[PDB]
């Protein structure tokens, strides 16, 4: 038996689905989203970390000359300075006063803890949303995980549910993502082989274990100062150690829709965006036969109080006939007002009370208790408390019913003016007829 | 510090404390079941721009419809009384002159 619904993608909003299977007493299912996890497909572009600059002891050649050579090492710099005369602590190092050279050599390397302290630059696309849904009905009250696509059917008490494709393509991750430990950053990092000195990615590695390394740190050597053995050089400070203080706060503090961002794996939890279709197949053991249900009849509704507050600020009393005591499914057939309870005990006392939440000055929702139907009309006052620590339990439908006071005044004014206009029309038509016959 | 809170809500975090979420309710100054101006005050309170627009639109349509009723009844009067006003030897009859409010 197929049935379908569409629950809000709102965590902890306990949407209630009503099934009116014609052979059976109705049932209300509660479908509460316990978690969602929107996880992008990630392709790693490269790894960035702090560089190490290797500066060996200078090869000072006393009484002679030396020649530099090229080497296959990142950002490698090598120059031979002629006419050095270095002093060590005990005296001049060379006997030749000017016939000496210093070979100054330096190059960049991946730092020794880049195994442990690195930022991984990713492309993030084609996100898959998984949700944890709590299903309850009758004696069944269970939590299950389902991929939110039109495909992953999941069993609950012998029911099968398909949580159809999320009604949006939105995700908080931009196309380029930088991940670092517990954080995620929306950052248009430069391509591999294209990083610039002192900015993020001034050294780049395709993987952590890659033996190759791109480096562009603006390393330049300069001449040993007169009388000193020092290999003097200038280099732009590590763009990763700049980034680490320039990052600001991560996407976890900036994502829209209240998403909570986590790593390992990179995911956006509990985003409040869009809505989730549901396909529900329910076995005959879940329902109750109409012969066993109570014959709830002559149902009527009166509203004790209503506040259009974010909690269940309305209270109604429903009154009815019944043949037997029992349980009935109860539902509100209009999104203007959501009920708190899914089922109500029916008794020969012939009345019971039901609580609802609404966002409108005068809702005219209609409710059922078992097979019986009635319409509830409320006059709802505004809440006094400006701010609350919880989200709205209603669907935020605010337009008042046409039977409400504001729309009753609108209807009186509109029918007054239109009736006068139609009088003027009828007069003008009868005058133009008579003055045509003349 | 003052944080603007809409009915969509905010999340704030202070120092190392866990973040706290808060949502604004539909509080408003007016009375939803009062006299008409109290209802306009009500909606204006929780929906300012929309109420101003809706009331401007409806009151413009009210003026346009009233003006149409006036222009139509004036056209009826004028087309009825024209043959009596043009004729030299005549005056609007004693019955019709009251109903259409003839000039004499």
């Amino acid at each position: 038996y197929e049935h379908t619904a569409t629950i809000p993608n709102v965590v902890g909003f306990p949407y209630k689905a009503h099934i009116e299977r014609n052979g059976f007493s109705p049932m209300t299912l509660q479908l509460e989203v316990v978690e969602t996890s929107l996880e992008p497909t990630l392709n790693l572009e490269y790894i960035t970390c702090e560089y190490k600059t290797v500066v060996p002891s200078p090869f000072i050649k006393c009484c002679g000359t030396s020649e530099c050579s090229s080497k296959e090492q990142p950002d490698y710099q090598c120059k031979v300075y002629t006419g050095v005369y270095p002093f060590m602590w005990g005296g001049a190092y060379c006997f030749c006063d000017s016939e000496n050279t210093q070979l100054s050599e330096a190059y960049v390397d991946r730092s020794d803890v880049c195994k442990h302290d690195h930022a991984s630059a990713y492309k993030a696309h084609t996100a898959s949303l998984k949700a944890t849904i709590r299903i309850s009905y009758g004696t069944i009250n269970q939590t299950t995980e389902a991929f939110v696509n039109g495909e992953h059917a999941v069993n609950v008490g012998g029911s099968k549910f398909i949580f159809g494709p999320i009604s949006t393509a939105w995700s908080p991750f931009d196309n380029k993502i930088v991940v670092y430990k517990d954080d995620v950053y929306n950052q248009d990092f430069p391509p591999y082989g294209s990083g610039q000195p002192g900015r993020f990615g001034d050294i780049q590695s395709r993987t952590v274990e890659s033996k190759d390394l791109y480096a562009n740190t603006a390393l330049k050597l300069s001449r040993p100062s007169p009388g000193v053995v020092h290999v003097p050089y200038t280099q732009t400070p590590s763009g990763f150690k700049y980034w680490l203080k320039e990052k600001g706060s991560s996407l976890n503090t900036k994502a829209p829709f209240g998403c909570k961002i986590k790593t390992n794996p990179v995911r956006a939890m509990d985003c409040a965006v869009g809505s989730i279709p549901v396909s529900m197949d329910i076995p005959d053991s879940a329902f109750t036969r109409v012969v066993d249900a109570p014959a709830v009849t002559d149902l009527s509704c009166q509203v004790v109080v209503c506040t259009h507050s974010s909690d269940f600020g309305g209270v109604a009393t429903l009154s009815y006939k019944t043949d037997k005591p029992g349980d009935c499914a109860v539902h509100s057939h209009s999104n203007v007002a959501t009920l708190q309870e899914a089922t109500v005990k029916v008794k020969t006392a012939g009345k019971v009370t039901v609580h609802f939440s609404t966002a409108s000055a005068s809702p005219a929702f209609k409710v059922s208790v078992c097979d019986a139907k009635t319409t509830c009309t409320a006059a709802c006052e505004p809440p006094k408390d400006h701010i609350v620590p919880y989200g709205a339990s209603h669907n935020n439908q605010v337009f008042p019913d046409m039977s409400g006071t504001a729309m009753t005044w609108v209807q009186r004014l509109a029918s007054g003016l239109g009736g006068l206009a139609l009088i003027a029309v009828v007069v003008l038509v009868l005058v133009t007829c008579i003055t045509m016959r003349r | 510090r003052i944080i603007p809170v809409t009915e969509e809500g905010i999340e704030y975090q202070w120092g190392n404390n866990p973040p706290v979420r808060l949502w604004a309710q539909l509080t408003t100054e007016g009375k939803p079941h009062g006299w008409p101006h109290e209802i306009i005050q009500y909606y204006y309170g929780l929906y300012p721009a929309a109420t101003i627009a809706a009331v401007s639109g409806a009151s413009l349509m009210a003026l346009l419809t009233l003006a149409a009723t006036c222009c139509m009844l004036a056209t009826a009067r004028r087309k009825c009384l024209t043959p009596y006003a043009l004729t030299p030897g005549a005056v609007v009859p004693l019955t019709l002159g009251l109903l259409c409010c003839a000039p004499r």
